[PDB]
């Protein structure tokens, strides 16, 4: 178990760490987050209690290092850094564990949720869309464009996703307009399995990051992102079999942690109502079309 | 975007375009089986192509032959229509090939761009206009070649026959139009209307009679009161 130690709290702010989330005021004695699970990325997140604009954080792997979290006040921002020296660390953290100044990541013993939304989301690929490589973690907000989206503007500070465009010529063959526009099985299995990402883990750890980053910053480009890879296999007549009953739990998890009210904007109707009733995968996410009936009847 | 009665005059101005209409591309008669059920049998279509400015119409004939063996007809008729297109912009020379393309119907659209994605350039649009060309095959010159088609066949002609010598092309397509309207509302009476008088014949190398201006706006007169009365017989005022 982890430690991502604070120097202090000077502003009042709500401190995200994966799904939970807590309050704390302005200069309260609050040092950081304890027993955080070994084996997963995790993301720390916050939102300003003055200026709830702008949610940002910081996506990381405590196996690649030691990080901790201090409050700059010339950038007004909560920033992750690198202690690579352990011993000042491991005796920064223990004397804040001994005065008890740090929570506890609140993990119920039964509960897979966070392992069920990053099961192929690793640290190093992260990085590969986040690009920033003095840091081994990776920082996000809510205001970061795509590249998708700037093509359509500072490219340093961009998310690298894989471009996807059904009107393309890379997802139509010439000759195969009508087959591979209908059809996007091509699209999907040679140009992007095959191609770009080598194999399915590939493909849904991209599309597990790009909801989370959709749910956790209000990030839009992302949200877009999320909803094109489900569109791609949705669309795609010949899936392999594992890959759509992998698919159907990951959206699961995804809609049942998904907050309540905020379906209305991270949920693109379209899209759902295409993939879980007309495409070629209809019957093939049981899971999904059941909680998003049960959960969400009015977008469909 | 999308074209209608704000932008009308773009039509003919000098950026070459298109309008692509797939109306009777795929055309069939519904009948009964022997067994007593419902069975279509196609006939010959025609993609109709005209270019607004000049009157250029590219009919290209869709044989029946290009449906044997398909299945979702009304689907492929759209890639199809959109596969001969592009196939058109293509055979054209780089000066000639259109700047938009504006198709009558709107499920066009996709046909179209994906059709033409080595064309980023040519702008592919729909229009708010409710234009009559599906009518184009009331006129008997048309529906002839159609017909008489045994193959895949594109045949050229000027829709505007030598009108552009004495008008404008904005005139000559509002004349365009109302002929059309009137041919798909009352085809008889349309038709009754351009040859009643026997003296005024359709050269060979045309489509329409040889009216004289003055006849001609006799001739388009009828033609307004054809689509009012209709218009009444129809909604009953
Ligand atoms: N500069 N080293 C460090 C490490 C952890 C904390 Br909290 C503060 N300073
Ligand atoms: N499975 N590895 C991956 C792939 C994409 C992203 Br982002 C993260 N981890």
């Amino acid at each position: 178990m982890n430690t991502v130690p604070f120097t202090s709290a000077p502003i009042e702010v709500t401190i995200g760490i994966d799904q939970y989330s807590f309050n704390v005021k302005e200069n309260q004695p609050f040092h950081g987050i304890k027993d955080i699970p070994i084996g997963h990325v995790h993301v720390i997140h916050f939102q300003h209690a003055d200026n709830s604009s702008m949610r940002y954080g910081y996506w990381f792997d405590c196996r690649m290092g030691n990080f901790y979290i201090q409050y700059d006040p010339k950038d007004g921002l909560y920033k992750m850094m690198e202690e690579r020296d352990g011993a000042k660390f491991e005796n920064i953290v223990h004397n804040f564990k001994e005065r008890q100044m740090m929570v506890s990541y609140p993990k119920i013993d039964e509960d897979d949720t966070w392992y069920n939304l990053t099961e192929f989301v690793q640290m190093d690929k992260i990085r590969k869309i986040v690009r920033k490589d003095e840091n081994q973690f990776s920082y996000v907000d809510s205001s970061m464009t795509t590249v998708q989206e700037n093509e359509l503007s500072d490219p340093a500070h961009s998310l690298n996703y894989t471009v996807i465009n059904f009107k393309s010529r890379e997802a139509i063959r010439p000759g195969h307009e009508m087959e591979d526009f209908l059809d996007k099985s091509y699209y999907l299995n040679t140009v992007m399995l095959q191609g770009i990402f080598k194999n399915s883990s590939n493909y849904f750890g991209e599309l597990q990051f790009a909801f989370l980053n959709a749910m956790f910053f209000g990030n839009y480009g992302s949200s877009l992102q999320w909803h094109a890879m489900i569109e791609l296999i949705c669309s795609s007549a010949t899936v392999p079999k594992h890959m759509l009953d992998k698919l159907d739990e990951i959206l699961y998890y995804q809609i049942k942690t998904l907050p309540e009210q905020y379906s209305d904007i991270l949920l693109n109707e379209r899209v759902w109502n295409i993939c879980l009733y007309s495409s070629f995968q209809k019957n093939s996410l049981h899971n999904t079309e059941k909680i998003m009936e049960n959960k969400y009847p009015e977008l469909l | 975007g999308a074209m209608n009665s704000s932008n009308y005059a773009e039509l003919f101005n000098n950026d070459i375009k298109l309008f692509v209409d797939d109306t009777n591309v795929y055309r069939v008669t519904v009948h009964k089986t022997f067994e007593g059920n419902v069975a279509t049998k196609a006939i010959n279509g025609c993609i109709f192509t005209l270019n607004p400015k000049t009157g250029h119409l590219f009919l290209k004939i869709i044989h029946t032959s290009v449906w044997a063996g398909q299945k979702r007809l009304s689907q492929l008729a759209k890639w199809k229509t959109a596969e001969e297109v592009s196939a058109l912009v293509r055979s054209l020379p780089k000066e000639e090939q259109p700047k938009q393309i504006i198709v009558t119907r709107k499920a066009m659209l996709d046909p179209l761009e994906v059709h033409m994605l080595d064309f980023p350039n040519i702008a592919i649009r729909p229009t708010e206009l409710r234009l009559p060309f599906s009518a184009a095959m009331s006129i008997d010159k048309l529906s002839d070649v159609v017909m008489k088609a045994t193959e895949p066949q594109m045949v050229l002609f000027n829709i505007y026959d030598d009108w552009l010598d004495r008008i404008s092309s904005y005139t000559a397509f509002s004349r365009l139009t109302l002929l059309l309207r009137a041919l798909k509302t009352n085809e008889e009476s349309a038709k009754m209307i351009l040859l009643s008088d026997p003296t005024i014949t359709i050269k060979s190398y045309h489509l329409w009679p040889s009216f004289t201006d003055e006849q001609w706006i006799t001739i388009e007169s009828q033609m307004r009161d054809l689509i009012l009365t209709e218009y009444g017989r129809k909604y009953n005022v």
